[PDB]
């Protein structure tokens, strides 16, 4: 089976440098041309640059010539993007694909390139605590952190039904925030114990709250 | 630079319809035309390469015909887990270019919303800032009111909405508002309500709490 496996993106200052790498197993990598394809949130796919089988020839979208290097490595089935002198609009999830009969036949989950001057901020998990109630829900509230995202988890992902993870609103103070919400029965509440796992990886901050009044 | 333009931009269907895409090439790519469906967040999946054919493991309720200028990717019964966004890509020249997409909604039947509302945790207001958060779980349409009043009085731009991505079972939305305030400012008022209105709802819905109780 394919798999493509991202890595490398982050946060990076405007003019900085990343550089992002794919690893590819399951099908004959040096075989087919590689390319990375971006997507600037909220808009659509974005052809950045494809490298022949061979590795020999390279063909780059324009945005982005001079800044950008797209090289491979057949020993260690990589695919790599070399990014130099980042601005803006080069901030996107960055997926790398192989080009078999089909361009981008596979698809890897992507890579978060953000580029901005902000600093890296960690969020506070807050309870979004229950309760005459009916069946009524909890949750708990990820407030002011930079850059996107975290993940939430409940009962350390063993609760799944009835979650809600809002996706991130930007304030105005620059920073994110969301909620993770979950219903659950009335019952449940007394003897059940809910906690929220939450992940900020950029800033390798991992909070576990439990909740109720 | 070839233009590849998809209409329409988004459209709303039933489980069950027929639902066609099209995509319109700035001049002849031939028959060098894929398509990609992409669930929000998440990885691209192939579906359709050389215009007409179904890549690996595709549903075959999905196809693809056209040449030249003018291409359509077909869903010939939508299914409920279906909602994404579709791109076409021509790979005729480079640059590589996608049209830019076409969302594409479930149209279910009218769901009303389950309301509830959460006071600050303690756990915050001991941080000086106050987030009250609205709940809106499990409704369609997308569309909704919701409306903050404090000691009635209906507030502006201290709130902020973000809503889930369609279920992929029953199609429904969830929906979140909240509403920041000053310690100082939220403990000099007493009811807090926010106001729902859905069309699933003959008259709109407040949940309330006082600041005591």
């Amino acid at each position: 089976e394919v798999q493509l496996v991202e890595s490398g993106g982050g946060l990076v200052q405007p003019g900085g440098s990343l550089r992002l790498s794919c690893a590819a197993s399951g099908f004959a990598f040096s075989t087919y041309d590689m390319s990375w394809v971006r997507q600037a949130p909220g808009k659509g796919l974005e052809w950045v640059a494809t490298i022949s089988s061979g590795g020999s020839y390279t063909y780059y979208l324009d945005s982005v010539k001079g800044r950008f290097t797209i090289s491979r490595d057949s020993s260690k089935n990589t695919l790599y993007l070399q990014m130099n002198s980042l601005r803006a609009e080069d901030t996107a999830v960055y997926y790398c694909a192989p080009t078999t009969v089909v361009p981008f036949a596979y698809w890897g989950q992507g890579t978060l390139v953000t580029v901005s001057s902000a600093s890296t901020k960690g969020p506070s998990v807050f309870p979004l605590a229950p309760s005459s109630g009916g069946t009524a829900a909890l949750g708990c509230l990820v407030k002011d952190y930079f850059p996107e995202p975290v993940t939430v988890s409940w009962n350390s992902g063993a609760l799944t039904s009835g979650v809600h993870t809002f996706p991130a609103v930007l304030q105005s103070s620059g920073l994110y925030s969301l909620s993770s919400v979950v219903t659950v029965p009335s019952s449940s509440l007394g003897t059940q114990t809910y906690i929220c796992n939450v992940n900020h990886k950029p800033s390798n901050t991992k909070v576990d709250k439990k909740v109720e009044p | 630079d070839i233009q590849m333009t998809q209409s329409p931009s988004s459209l709303s269907a039933s489980v069950g319809d027929r639902v066609t895409i099209t995509c319109k090439a700035s001049q002849n790519v031939r028959t060098v035309v894929a398509w990609y469906q992409q669930k929000p967040g998440k990885a691209p999946k192939t579906l359709i390469y050389l215009a007409s054919n179904r890549h690996t493991g595709v549903p075959s309720r999905f196809s693809g015909s056209g040449s030249g200028t003018d291409f359509t990717l077909t869903i010939s019964s939508l299914q409920p887990e279906d909602f994404a966004t579709y791109f076409c890509l021509q790979h005729w020249s480079y640059p590589l270019t996608f049209g830019q997409g076409t969302k594409v909604e479930i149209k279910r039947t009218v769901a009303a919303p389950s309301v509830f509302i959460f006071p600050p945790s303690d756990e915050q207001l001991k941080s000086g800032t106050a987030s009250v958060v609205c709940l809106l779980n499990n409704f369609y349409p997308r569309e909704a009111k919701v409306q903050w009043k404090v000691d009635n009085a209906l507030q502006s731009g201290n709130s902020q909405e973000s809503v889930t991505e369609q279920d992929s079972k029953d199609s429904t939305y969830s929906l979140s508002s909240t509403l920041t305030l000053s310690k100082a400012d939220y403990e000099k008022h007493k009811v807090y309500a926010c106001e729902v209105t859905h069309q699933g709802l003959s008259s709109p819905v407040t949940k309330s709490f006082n600041r005591g109780e």
